[PDB]
């Protein structure tokens, strides 16, 4: 749209063009080019908060962010016309589809989480350590369309994956087990975080055994 | 998934990687291969049976040693290097430490519900191929897995 | 230690070529069938298609023929929207398998995909009535499709096996076959019989379509 | 076990109720599951029409309803209601009057 | 003490009836449909036989012609070793389905299998060329078998769902079409034009076999 | 063959018999019907650990 356009290069003039040059050529050593980027990868950035970013170090993290829906698409527009490149799923009416996106299949979708996203992010997604001060973050505050973004445009040292390498009912799947994973109860009490060895071992520590010792001495005679 | 990821790490590579006997061990343990047919029942085995008839004998054995080899005690008023000042089994050492094996396993019911420990339907089955971030053992286990973590990768290759 | 054999920078090497599979030895010699015939020749199987093109190198028809339980089961498929007209193209098998654009085998007119050696294709022994050389009308209406099939067996695969490969060629005319009896209708000469180039096979205009029918 | 009773000893069956229509004609479909305690009672006997069981060495007389008439068996064998489909194939007419199985407390009700 | 049950020395019982099995209505959430089509008609699918029988009851042949992808696929099997005698014939799409040993739509000589409500059954549509109301013609050698495909298909699987059934009727001469063009030969009156008889179906002596096509 | 229609004869029938908790018992004991897919790891335990205990 000509509005949305003008709105995404008036937003990007004054947001970016210090670090993705104008002309969406990327300043040399400060960001990358956004030519074939597309509006998908737009979307995910910027809504996760990412873009706006005010360091260059191992991995930009996330934030608020800095556009609203509205700002986003402009900003996503903007960027797929000048260079031309994969776009956010939308649902009937036009919005970023969010329960489109959620997969029938749950059990397809934790194979293909396991076999392709636990790798680095978690058994149910929570977060992962990289090699130098990176780290794949937390999906739990993900929304559908930020996981399908996600998988569609590799954000920053996370294999891209197309949808020729992960068809749209893939990625359906991975999202809803995403989804599913993220907000299921914990059975069995509170899921200390979601590492098992690790928080179970400094719970023992810490409220079985003070418990123990604390009891012991209760009991017993201090000399 | 997370357990058989350990398995794979310290059970296979470790013994694998044993020069002389390594892959000798490996086989002999697995009945072949790392995902050979029987390393499952043969640690259940281990594990019901085995390992814990023979740590319930060490036990016997131990708490025999400290009930006949009287249990010694920190220097005091009337303690001596030939008495024990204490007090006697019946009336009060037995209830208190009954008294202490019911609020020990009450912690231990207490955290069973509330804490919640090794979700197996999270982690998904094990797969060679599938893996996770953690991949750590338990915290008994775990200085083990540092150890081979931050050993700084020395390998020698002798003749051949 | 460092491992014995690393960092080799020179060579740069080469793209690879594109794989092409050995069959699978007596090892794993399973493999699946080609389709069984009676095959009364040196081989052909149960699978057998061609391609009749036109005389501008492009595709008209597509027909199949192959024994399946000692009758060929075939099919034929016009390969384009709008090959044959609102009519009936007349079919008939020609016992020279070249479709090419014009020929003459014996010595007179070329005409357009008449590489023909005579008329209708019949059997080594049977030179008289139209034999499975002969073919009737498949029609295509405005739509542009053929697909539609008969019971015409006098051969066989072994038949169709034969020393010169075999060709569909569809002309532009019906089956009729002198529906005009000798009773009522009259000949050019005042004879009440038939002609022979029309009892010998379908003759009518320019071929429209041809095909070998060799695999093709 | 799908027995076939020869025609000359086809006047000496006796049926039970509500299975008199189960045989088609001379073929006789009873469960191997032995009454007493479950164990198969494959021992078929032909020229005496009965089955006995290996378990528990209890007969029931195939002519008549597969009562048992020796061993520690006392309930007959479940007896399929048999016909045939279209192509003449054998079938299932029905399923069993009573549980099949080895008897239980909740049973004969 | 004995089982409540027992013993049942009257009603001597009666045979069991043949099984009639229904259709699963748990297991199948809806009817197990078979061949697959496009079926642009009240519904006829990709599986539709027929079995062209004699004057005096006999198989002549058994046809089949179903649509599988938009064009109709066919394949005839004779059905006697002997049915067609070592020459040529003529098979044309009758609208009537009638394949009764003679009739006469018309008012005339009741030719044998002539139920056909005309010539070749073409498209409701068309009515001039020779549309899909004739098929592919049928060479029987000494053998006497049939099996043969052309690619006809003015008509599809919608169009043969018609008004009245159709049928599959095959006379025993070949397939010309007025082979003898008006430049040469000649009609009885003189005039060089063919015979419209002969041009709107395939005109041959008393047909030989007749067949429904109408799932026969 | 021989040690499954022994079980089958004595723990499964002889179970089920028994009047007002036979069937109990033996869903129990199998977890279900007579072949119930936990008997054998069952009795594998009961023999190896816990009656050799
Ligand atoms: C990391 C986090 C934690 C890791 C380790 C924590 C260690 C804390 C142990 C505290 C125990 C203690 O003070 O008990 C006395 C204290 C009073 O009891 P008491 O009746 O006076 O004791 C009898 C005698 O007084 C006899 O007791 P005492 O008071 O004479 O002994 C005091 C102390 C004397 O020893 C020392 O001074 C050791 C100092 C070690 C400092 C190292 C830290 C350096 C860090 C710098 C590097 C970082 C970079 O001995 C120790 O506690 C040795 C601990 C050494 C472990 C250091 C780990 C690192 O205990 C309590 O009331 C609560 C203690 C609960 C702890 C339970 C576990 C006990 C098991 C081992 C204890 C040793 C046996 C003594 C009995
Ligand atoms: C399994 C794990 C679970 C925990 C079990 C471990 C518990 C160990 C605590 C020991 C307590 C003990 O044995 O006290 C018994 C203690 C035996 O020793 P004692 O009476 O002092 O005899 C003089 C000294 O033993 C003379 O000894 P001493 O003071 O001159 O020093 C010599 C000492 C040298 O010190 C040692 O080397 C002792 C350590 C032994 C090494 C390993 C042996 C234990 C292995 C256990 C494996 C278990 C699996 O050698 C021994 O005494 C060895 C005795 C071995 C017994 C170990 C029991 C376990 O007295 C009793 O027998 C009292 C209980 C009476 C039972 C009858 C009650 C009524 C009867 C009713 C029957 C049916 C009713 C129906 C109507
Ligand atoms: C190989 C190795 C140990 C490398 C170094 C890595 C390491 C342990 C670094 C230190 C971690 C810390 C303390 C980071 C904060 C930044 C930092 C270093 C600040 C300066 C430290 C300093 C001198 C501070 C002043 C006084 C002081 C010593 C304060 C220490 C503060 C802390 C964190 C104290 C407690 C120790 C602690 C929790 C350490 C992390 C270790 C583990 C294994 C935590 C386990 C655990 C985790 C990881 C969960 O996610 C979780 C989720 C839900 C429920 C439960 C848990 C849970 O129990
Ligand atoms: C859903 C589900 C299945 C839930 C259940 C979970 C499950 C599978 C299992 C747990 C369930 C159970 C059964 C929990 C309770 C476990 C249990 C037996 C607790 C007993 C504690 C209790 C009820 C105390 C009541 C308070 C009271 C009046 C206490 C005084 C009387 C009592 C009970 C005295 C017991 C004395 C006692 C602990 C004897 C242990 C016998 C053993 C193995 C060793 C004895 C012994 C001891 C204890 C030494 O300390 C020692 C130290 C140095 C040298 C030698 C010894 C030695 O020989
Ligand atoms: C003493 C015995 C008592 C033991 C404690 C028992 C507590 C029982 C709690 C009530 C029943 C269980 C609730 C289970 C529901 C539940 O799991 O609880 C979460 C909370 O989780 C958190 O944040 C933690 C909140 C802080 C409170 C709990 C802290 C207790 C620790 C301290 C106990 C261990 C001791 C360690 C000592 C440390 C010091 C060492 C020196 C809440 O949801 P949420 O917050 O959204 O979880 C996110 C998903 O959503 C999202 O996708 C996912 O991606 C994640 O982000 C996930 O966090
Ligand atoms: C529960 C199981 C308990 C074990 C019981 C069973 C153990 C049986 C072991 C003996 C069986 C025979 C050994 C077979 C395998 C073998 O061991 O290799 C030999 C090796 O001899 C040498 O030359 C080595 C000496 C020369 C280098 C000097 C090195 C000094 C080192 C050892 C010092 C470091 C020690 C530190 C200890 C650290 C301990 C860590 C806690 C040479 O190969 P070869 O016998 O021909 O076997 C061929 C395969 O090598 C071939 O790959 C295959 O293709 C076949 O052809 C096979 O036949
Ligand atoms: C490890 C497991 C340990 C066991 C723990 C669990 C045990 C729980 C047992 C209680 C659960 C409820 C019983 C269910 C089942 C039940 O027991 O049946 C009842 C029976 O009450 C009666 O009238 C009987 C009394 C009348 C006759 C008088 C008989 C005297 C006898 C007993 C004397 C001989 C005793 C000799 C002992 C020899 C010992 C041998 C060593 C009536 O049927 P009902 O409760 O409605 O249940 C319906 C099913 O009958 C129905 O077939 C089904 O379709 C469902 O609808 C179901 O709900
Ligand atoms: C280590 C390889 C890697 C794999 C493979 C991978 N991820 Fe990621 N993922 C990352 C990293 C690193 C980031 C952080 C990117 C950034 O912050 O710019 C990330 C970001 C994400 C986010 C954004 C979360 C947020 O709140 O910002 C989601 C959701 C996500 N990944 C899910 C997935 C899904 C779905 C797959 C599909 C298999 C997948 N991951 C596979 C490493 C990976
Ligand atoms: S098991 Fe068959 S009679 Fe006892």
């Amino acid at each position: 749209q000509s509005a949305l356009l003008r709105t995404g290069k008036q937003l990007f003039e004054t947001s970016c063009v210090s670090c993705h040059g104008a002309n969406l050529q990327g300043v040399p050593d400060r960001g990358p080019s956004l030519i074939g980027t597309g509006e998908a990868a737009v979307y995910f950035q910027v809504s996760t908060g990412r873009m706006p970013a005010m360091r260059g170090e191992a991995q930009a993290p996330s934030k608020p962010p800095h556009f609203d829906e509205s700002q986003i698409d402009a900003l996503g527009a903007y960027v797929q016309a000048n260079g031309g490149g994969p776009t956010v799923p939308r649902d009937d009416h036009g919005a970023v589809a969010q329960e489109s996106l959620i997969g029938g299949d749950v059990a397809r979708g934790g194979d293909l989480f396991r076999l392709n996203c636990a790798s680095c992010h978690n058994f149910t997604g929570k977060g992962g350590a990289l090699s130098s001060g990176k780290y794949a973050p937390d999906l739990g505050d993900a929304n559908p369309a930020q996981i399908y973004t996600a998988m569609l445009t590799g954000p920053q040292n996370m294999p891209k994956f197309s949808d020729r390498q992960l068809t749209p009912d893939e990625k359906r799947d991975i999202v809803a087990y995403v989804r599913e994973s993220a907000e299921t109860p914990s059975y069995g009490g509170y899921g200390l975080g979601g590492f098992g060895p690790a928080p179970e071992g400094m719970a023992m520590w810490i409220i079985g055994m003070v418990a123990a010792i604390g009891v012991a001495m209760w009991i017993g005679s201090r000399a | 998934l997370l357990s058989g990821t350990g398995i794979r790490a310290a059970l296979s590579g470790i013994t694998m990687g044993i020069p002389v006997i390594g892959t000798w061990m490996h086989w002999a343990l697995f009945g072949g291969d790392f995902p050979g047919e029987i390393l499952i029942p043969r640690l259940y085995a281990l594990h019901i049976l085995l390992i814990p008839g023979i740590i319930l004998a060490l036990i016997g054995a131990h708490l025999a040693l400290v009930w006949f080899q009287k249990h010694t005690q920190f220097p005091g008023p009337g303690r001596t290097e030939t008495n024990v000042v204490g007090v006697r089994v019946m009336p009060v050492f037995a209830v208190k430490s009954g008294a202490f094996f019911a609020m020990i396993t009450g912690v231990l019911g207490l955290m069973g519900g509330l804490l919640t420990i090794n979700p197996i339907w999270n982690l998904g089955p094990y797969k060679p191929s599938q893996v996770s971030a953690g991949s750590q053992p338990d915290f008994y286990m775990m200085w083990t897995d540092g150890l081979i973590r931050l050993w700084p990768a020395w390998e020698f290759y002798p003749f051949g | 230690c460092s491992p014995p054999g690393e960092t080799a920078s020179s060579e740069p090497g080469t793209t690879p070529a594109i794989w092409t599979g050995s069959p699978s030895p007596a090892a794993p010699s399973g493999e699946d069938h080609g389709g069984g015939h009676g095959a009364g020749a040196a081989g052909a199987g149960e699978t057998l298609t061609a391609e009749l093109k036109t005389a501008d190198g492009t595709s008209v028809a597509t027909a199949d023929f192959q024994f399946a339980d000692g009758f060929a089961t075939v099919t034929i498929e016009t390969t384009t929207p709008g090959r044959l007209t609102p009519g009936f193209h007349g079919v008939h098998i020609h016992s020279v398998g070249k479709c090419e654009a014009n020929s003459v085998a014996p010595t007179g007119g070329a005409p357009g995909d008449f590489n023909s050696a005579g008329g209708h294709f019949q059997v080594s022994g049977h030179s008289g009535h139209p034999a499975s050389g002969d073919l009737s009308s498949l029609q295509v209406r405005a739509d542009g499709s053929g697909k539609l099939v008969t019971t015409t067996d006098a051969f066989t695969a072994e038949d169709l096996l034969d020393g010169a490969k075999t060709a569909i060629i569809i002309h532009e005319k019906a089956d009729n076959f002198a529906n005009i009896p000798p009773e009522r209708y009259q000949q050019v000469n005042g004879a009440p019989g038939p002609d022979q180039t029309t009892m010998a096979t379908g003759d009518a205009g320019s071929r429209v379509a041809c095909g070998v029918i060799s695999a093709g | 076990m799908l027995i076939r009773i020869k025609p000359a000893d086809m006047h000496r069956v006796i049926k039970r109720k509500g299975q008199e229509s189960f045989n088609f004609g001379e073929l006789f479909a009873y469960t191997k599951v032995c009454s007493h305690l479950g164990c198969p009672s494959s021992l078929y006997e032909q020229q005496t029409y009965r089955i006995l069981c290996p378990c528990h060495q209890s007969q029931f007389d195939a002519l008549e309803f597969a009562k048992p008439i020796f061993g520690p068996a006392a309930r007959a064998l479940a007896q399929l209601p048999i016909t045939i489909d279209e192509d003449g194939y054998l079938v299932a007419n029905g399923d069993f009057v009573e549980p099949v199985g080895p008897a239980f407390w909740e049973r004969k009700s």
